[PDB]
RNA sequence: CAUCUCAGUAGGAGCGGGAAAAGAAAUCAAUUGAGAUGCCGUAAGUAACGGCGAGUGAAACCGGCACAGUUCAAACCGAA
RNA sequence: UUUACUGCAGCCUGUCGUUGGGUUGUGGUUCUGGAUGUACAGUGUAGGUAGGAGGCAUCGAAGCGGGUGCGCCAGCAUUCGUGGAGCCGUCCUUGGGACACUACCCUUCCGGGACUACGACCCUAACUCUGAGAAGAGGACCCCGAUAGGUGGGCAGUUUG
């Protein structure tokens, strides 16, 4: 499973086909300043503490490859729906 | 500035560690330590302080060093089956402050008085101690008193166990008015206490 | 079913009168105003909370009943 | 009942309070004696840098010592002297920085004195135990209040379609 570093398709900004370039979508770390963050401080007391006792969930057997195509005109990039691949190269 | 003594001993103890009241402090928590739970005291410690919570030198006024421990409700693991929230109990400190608690003590030591305030006079890793001033109802020089003589009535028995001293109304939550205070006024009984 | 709900309920300890509690703004408002407290009506099953599930859940403005404001500490005199 | 899910007591340990006085090893905090600032040296020591330079000087300025701040035992300071001129640099040692007194405000130097936090040791007056008491034995440790992490079928509520 390969796919080119560059390559010409439709820019939703431009309006027009140009050279894209893609790259991997790397997923951040959550920060403690959201709500949910304050919510579980709250809601920690003595015992039980219902959402955030809860055990990790399981996985699937393959996730999907997640991409990210940015212009190099206006340097905006979008995002598609996205497949779903065991071994992806990134073939230039 | 044309000031009175009252003036220095209120700014002597309004920094106790960095005076000389620190020595002091190191002298009387001996004597203290060795006394009981409640004892008379000719006068009071903090001159300013009683005169300022309504403190005369006259016939049937009283005050009291009363001694509490620190820390909070001492509360027993329950036997029998709770569920999980109501199983805890060692970090579930009280919720009634300590100089209700030596209020409580004294009025519990002297039946025929009754309190008016108190004030926080000195603490240790292991207690703390409040000054109490009690007022004598049946005294004559009491009752000639115009700034005292509403405490001659039919609902002031039993004042500090029903929380109207300071303390106690600090402690109702009734200190303020206006926001914060929807479920506390004009008593916590009358909204399912809810509030505080 | 564990947070939640049942519910500050049932129950307990203390105090206490013909009533008790509250009570004279370090308040509520919004551009500019009102002027102690209590109780009834409405705001309103609204805002808010919540495995945002089941459920829980106000206040201010406004209309009434009844109306009431004051006393100490200190600065000045020093036993009057 | 247990290495089922979620918790709670008990116990082990860090930190804060109770909690004081000294011995020193720590590091800056904080403070002096010199701009200490110096390789293409120097008649000069980049008197940081710098009005890219002009005031000092028998009315005090030099080469040298173990070497005086310090460094390249050179040499700006005048210091203990020593000869009895280093002057600025428009002779810039034509510069890493090129340099002159009312400025060193600042590489630094660092009795590091000073409050602080750490590891160890000593003392008694808090505190603890024993005794009717004198007193004796420990001692700023332990106990205690709070908080953080662990272990925990000792115990509780449930699930096991
Ligand atoms: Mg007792
Ligand atoms: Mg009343
Ligand atoms: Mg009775
Ligand atoms: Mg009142
Ligand atoms: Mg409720
Ligand atoms: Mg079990
Ligand atoms: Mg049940
Ligand atoms: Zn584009």
């Amino acid at each position: 499973m390969k796919i080119p570093k560059r390559f010409r398709t439709y820019c939703p900004f431009c309006k027009t086909h140009n050279e894209v370039v893609v790259e991997r979508v790397k997923k951040g770390q959550a920060s403690s300043m959201t709500h949910i963050a304050r919510q579980k401080k709250r809601q920690e007391g003595i015992g039980n503490s219902g959402k955030f006792s809860k055990v990790p969930g399981g996985d699937k057997p393959t996730k999907r490859i997640w991409l990210r195509y940015r212009c190099t005109v206006c340097k905006k990039a979008h995002q598609r729906p996205c497949f779903r691949a065991k071994k992806f190269e990134f073939k230039e | 500035m044309v000031k009175s003594f009252y003036g220095y001993v209120r700014d002597a103890w309004k920094n106790p560690d960095e005076t000389y009241v620190n020595e002091l402090r190191w002298e009387r928590l001996q004597v203290w330590r060795k006394q009981g739970s409640v004892t008379r005291i000719e006068r009071p410690t903090r001159i300013d302080r009683a005169r300022s919570l309504g403190y005369k030198a006259k016939q049937g006024i009283v005050v009291v060093r009363v001694n509490v421990r620190r820390g909070g409700l001492g509360h027993v693991r329950p036997n029998r089956g709770r569920r999980t929230q109501k199983m805890g109990k060692n970090k579930v400190s009280g919720g009634m402050s300590i100089q209700r608690i030596a209020e409580v003590r004294a009025d519990r030591r002297y039946p025929n008085l009754e309190v008016l305030n108190s004030y926080w006079v000195g603490e240790d890793g292991k207690h703390k101690w409040f000054e109490v001033i009690l007022v004598d109802p049946h005294h004559p020089v009491i009752k000639s008193d115009k700034n005292l003589n509403w405490v001659c009535d039919p609902s002031s028995r039993g004042r500090a166990t029903r929380g109207k001293t300071s303390a106690g109304r600090k402690g109702r939550g009734m200190a303020t008015r206006g926001k914060g205070t929807e479920k506390t006024r004009p008593s916590i009984r009358a909204y399912k206490s809810r509030g505080k």
